[PDB]
């Protein structure tokens, strides 16, 4: 979902604003490798001709086969509002966005760019040692102070503020402290391409008044900077903007030169292992990963008991899983962080009884489950135990003068999707109490 | 294997796992080399179609069937839906 | 060429049209081996 | 929906090039050619992040790569571009400087034969190494050969490049040829872009021809099958005579050597392993239709 | 079966290119002049048209005879 997160907010961005957007080459660029590859197709056969080409002639290229395909990448090419469609002398003409096609020649042609990409101050420094340590660092540190996990260096009030009012780690001052959500451990499963996203795509909706173009210049040409050099410093509004950056560890500053990390060029959309574990009948977990971040994740919902330099050793409890649940991590997710780091000596042994399934029967082939079901039924049977008691808040009506009001308030109820329970012969019904107004107020009437 | 191969006894293969039975399989692709004394050299007329593209489907002559596209032969112009197969008319490869 | 007739008349050339298509090639193969027989034997002959 | 790994077999000689220059009236025509390049290679990675770049030079005396360069700088692109774009460019355009200046100093060296068979086949091998090497990249060929300079013999180049088109056909990598010059049709680069679904493609004029480039010979390896090629011509897939050295429709093929040959050959052997024919058996051949007597 | 350049011209013209090459080089002369594209666009669809009524029609064929 990260091309179709990214597209999907430009969409919703008005077209007066976009155009704007397309005037540096650099996140013309960015924006161009996102469409689909049709779309590409297209816009490289358009930028290089400053002339009209008809509707149909496009559809002459696209075989009888890839049709489906064509009408998904000009659906999305038009939301864009990179493609203008002219109608004129009876036919449907098409011609690409003049600041789009000057955008893009420059950037291919080596054009007046107007330092869109940046300079270069040649004054470079070790990647692995200072660069990657630093935003491994600050960016397991943000991850640390979200999965609740103590730690001694909080995050600045800027990324705290973000992460508060979006969905991620809901806080309450009653409480007085931090929690994980539902969505939260959707933004620790989903890769680092992904979750670098969901942070700066809120924070983009977070900023007011700053300019929302501005901001996203400067995000689409972060990445375009390569790894390991000098770049000198920009718009007035990109100087705080910077200096934000380095709370998400994307950017690291000695104190007048900005020098971009692993993550700054993995944000555009680049191409045994760590944290695999052994699940088995004894709900005893063998997780094979050194790492504090990996060690913490799983405390969510596993109860540790020791820990090695090689692995962390724990057990699954009924305690472990309600508190997981409690929060609002929902059961489907446990198993599929189960499945997605599972061990490769897990998935051998389940495909020799699957080879075996095959042998006695080859008629069968139902998905294979790397790790044992039956710790997936417990761990699903223990999410219908927290689910035992189902409550609904709202009133009651009764005692009705004649049954075809009863019937008719109860008809107007359920037509507006407010009627949870009703009986025919009590002649009573209960609504939640999200409808009761609308119940009361048909009542009325 | 022997008397039918010159006296050649490396004709005669007996596998020893499944790996090599692939192997044995496989070294039977390539032509067989031939035998000095046993001299059959000779001119085989053979001819080389243009394939044509028609805009309606026609009959083929070797299956008797409609066919959009197919190709020539350029001794009888009989029409053949796939090579290399010899000509059902004039029996020409 | 019967045939053809046949369907051109019953068909008022809606069908003679696709009818000679489809028999086209092999319409020209027969007549080009009758062809190369007549012009083959004014040679040999005479 | 996958990066695509794209090669470019350009054919430079002053030989060929020279010829080109004289009967028309462009100057230099290699520098629109050069330049086309530049901004097409730059094209290709504009496309994905993740595709790589490959340029094999076939010269006078041999082959050479100009991008990557071997682990074995001057001015000449602008510093303010994307990156990466010029991380290749400015290094194509060197070897370039190099290349010609090594070229310069053979001059005088007699060019026996054209060396585009080798290029193909080593553009082959470096695709063949990217793919086993990095693991799931798909590849592709581009030939951009200036056919105006007169050919001594083309027959040498039939034999390297039939191989050639199995390998592609094997491994998927589409291989598309773009030629300039007099001649229309190449019977046999334009037989191997029709048998490895490539294009083929002919332009007269240098000038303008980054729209040929982008608009026919862009279609990368992900959506091949959806997109309809736009070559023009037709191929026959045949070949010479040994002989006379006119297409053959129908003839003979020796069984042992599969030489072909429009006429049966002068003594009654084979011109090409030094055969005997049973004399009946030929004779056969040799009989006329039958007719009625 | 169905002018040769001089040594001298070849040097001759690796110098010119050779000159043109460490001068200055630029990208940007490569689009054309909007007279050209038209032209090579028209002609391009022009095997598109007929590439594509040739393969939108590439077990039996549906027939439309009785
Ligand atoms: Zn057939
Ligand atoms: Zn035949
Ligand atoms: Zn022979």
């Amino acid at each position: 979902s990260l091309k179709h997160s990214v597209t999907q907010y430009l969409e919703e961005i008005p077209q007066q604003v976009q155009n704007r957007l397309y005037t540096s080459p650099a996140t013309c660029l960015a924006i161009y490798r996102i469409l689909p590859p049709l779309a590409k197709f297209f816009i490289m056969a358009m930028v290089f001709n400053e002339n009209e080409v008809p509707l149909l002639d496009l559809d002459k290229w696209v075989n009888s086969n890839g049709k489906l395909q064509f009408q998904n990448a000009i659906k999305s090419m038009k939301s864009l509002h990179l493609l203008i469609p002219n109608k004129s002398s009876g036919t449907l003409m098409i011609n690409l966005n003049p600041t789009f096609k000057i955008s893009l020649r420059n950037a291919l042609t080596g054009g007046e760019v107007q330092n869109s990409f940046g300079v270069v101050v040649e004054e470079n420094v070790v990647s692995l040692d200072l660069l990657d340590e630093y935003s491994a660092n600050k960016w397991e540190t943000i991850l640390h102070f979200m999965v609740g996990t103590p730690l001694a260096k909080i995050p600045s009030e800027k990324v705290l503020n973000l992460l508060k009012h979006s969905k991620l780690m809901e806080e309450v001052n009653s409480t007085g402290e931090f929690k994980i959500t539902n969505e939260g451990f959707q933004f620790l499963l989903q890769e680092i391409n992904s979750q670098l996203w969901t942070l700066l795509l809120q924070y983009l909706k977070m900023i007011e008044t700053m300019d929302l173009v501005d901001v996203l210049h400067f995000i689409f040409m972060l990445g375009a900077l390569e790894v390991g050099k000098a770049y000198k410093i920009l718009s007035e509004t990109q100087r705080i903007m910077l200096q934000d950056m380095r709370d998400y560890g994307l950017v690291f500053q000695k104190h007048s030169i900005f020098y971009p990390t692993k993550l700054a060029l993995m944000l555009t959309s680049d191409t045994i292992p760590d944290g695999s574990l052994i699940v088995e009948t004894n709900f005893k977990i063998y997780s094979y990963s050194n790492s504090p971040l990996q060690i913490a994740v799983l405390s969510l919902f596993v109860h540790l008991k020791a820990r090695f330099v090689n692995m962390v050793l724990g057990q699954i409890t009924r305690e472990s899983i309600r508190r997981a649940l409690t929060n609002g991590i929902t059961a489907d997710q446990i198993i599929a962080y189960l499945e997605t780091h599972a061990h490769p000596q897990m998935r051998r042994l389940a495909e020799e009884k699957l080879e075996k399934k095959l042998e006695l029967d080859p008629n069968c082939k139902e998905p294979l489950q790397v790790l044992p079901p039956t710790v997936v039924d417990q761990i699903r049977l223990w999410q219908l135990e927290l689910d035992r008691v189902i409550t609904y808040e709202g009133s009651l009506y009764s005692d009705f003068e004649t049954s075809q009001e009863y019937n008719l308030l109860s008809k107007y109820a359920q037509d507006i999707g407010v009627l949870l329970w009703k009986d025919d012969k009590k002649k009573k019904f209960f609504i939640s109490k999200e409808g009761n107004s609308q119940v009361l107020d048909f009542a009325k009437r | 294997c022997k008397a039918t191969n010159y006296g050649d006894e490396s004709f005669y293969k007996i596998l020893l796992d499944e790996t090599h039975l692939k192997e044995l399989f496989n070294e039977a692709v390539t032509p067989l080399p031939v035998n000095k004394i046993n001299k059959g050299f000779t001119l085989v007329k053979m001819g080389f179609p243009t394939r044509i593209f028609e805009d309606t489907p026609t009959f083929c002559s070797c299956h008797s069937k409609l066919v959009y596209g197919g190709y020539f032969c350029p001794n009888c112009h009989s029409k053949v839906c796939s090579l290399p197969t010899v000509c059902p008319c004039c029996d020409l490869m | 060429n019967e045939l053809f007739q046949d369907v051109l008349n019953g068909d008022g050339e809606s069908m003679s049209n696709t009818c000679t298509a489809y028999l086209k090639p092999v319409l020209n193969s027969i007549t080009l081996a009758t062809h190369k027989y007549d012009e083959y034997f004014n040679e040999y002959n005479n | 929906e996958s990066p695509s790994l794209l090669t470019v077999i350009i054919e430079i000689a002053p030989k060929l090039w020279t010829t080109f220059d004289e009967e028309g009236n462009e100057k230099g025509s290699i520098i629109k050619v050069l330049e086309a390049l530049i901004v097409f290679l730059n094209a290709h990675l504009a496309f994905n992040s993740a595709n790589k770049v490959a340029v094999i030079a076939a010269y006078s005396q041999g082959i050479k790569y100009l991008y990557p360069e071997s682990t074995s700088d001057l001015k000449i692109i602008n510093s303010d571009m994307y990156r990466r774009f010029r991380n290749v460019d400015e290094t194509l355009v060197e070897e370039i400087y190099k290349l010609f200046e090594l070229e310069k100093k053979q001059i005088e060296q007699n060019s026996q034969r054209s060396t585009l068979a080798g290029a193909m086949s080593a553009g082959l091998t470096y695709v063949n190494r990217i793919s086993k090497e990095s693991v799931s990249l798909k590849s592709r060929l581009l030939v951009l050969t200036c056919g105006s300079g007169s050919s001594k013999d083309e027959i040498f180049q039939y034999i390297p490049i039939m191989n050639c088109i199995f390998s592609a056909t094997k491994m998927k990598c589409p291989i598309d040829v773009v030629k300039i010059g007099g001649s229309k049709e190449s019977t046999f680069l334009q037989q191997t872009t029709d048998a490895t679904n490539g294009v083929y493609l002919h332009v007269e004029s240098t000038e303008g021809l980054i729209q040929y480039l982008a608009t026919a010979m862009f279609i990368d390896p992900s959506l091949r099958p959806i997109i309809v090629k736009p070559n023009h011509g037709s191929v026959d897939f045949r070949t010479s005579c040994y002989l006379t050295g006119r297409v053959v429709a129908v003839g003979f093929i020796c069984s042992v050597c599969l030489c072909v040959l429009s006429i049966i050959p002068p003594g009654n052997k084979c011109p090409a392993c030094d055969s005997q024919f049973d004399e009946h058996v030929i004779a056969k051949l040799k009989r006329k239709p039958v007719v009625p007597r | 079966t169905t002018l040769k350049v001089s040594n001298q011209q070849m040097l001759q013209q690796l110098s010119l290119v050779m000159d043109n090459l460490i001068n200055k080089l630029d990208l940007n002369q490569v689009v054309p002049n909007n007279e050209v594209s038209n032209k090579i666009n028209k002609r391009v669809i022009t095997a598109i048209k007929i590439n594509a009524k040739q393969a939108k029609h590439n077990l039996e064929v549906k027939s439309t005879l009785p």
